């Protein structure tokens, strides 16, 4: 379970924009600066920035 | 206040 350290405001329909306090399920993340998480509310997918989230 | 500038993909 990861947490949004900053309110990610995506601009395209590929990544989901999340605010601070919202949690996201990290999928793949071990190098690229952009990871892909999956929300647990509706169940959507979106590449979340690796600088707007942190393990917690 | 301003989050870090999104890195380049």
């Amino acid at each position: 379970t990861f947490v949004a350290l900053y309110d990610y405001e995506s601009r395209t329909e590929t990544d989901l924009s999340f605010k601070k306090g919202e949690r996201l399920q990290i999928v793949n993340n071990t190098e690229g600066d952009w990871w892909l998480a999956h929300s647990l509310t509706t169940g959507q997918t979106g590449y979340i920035p690796s600088n707007y989230v942190a393990p917690s | 206040a301003f989050a870090p500038p999104l890195p380049r993909r």
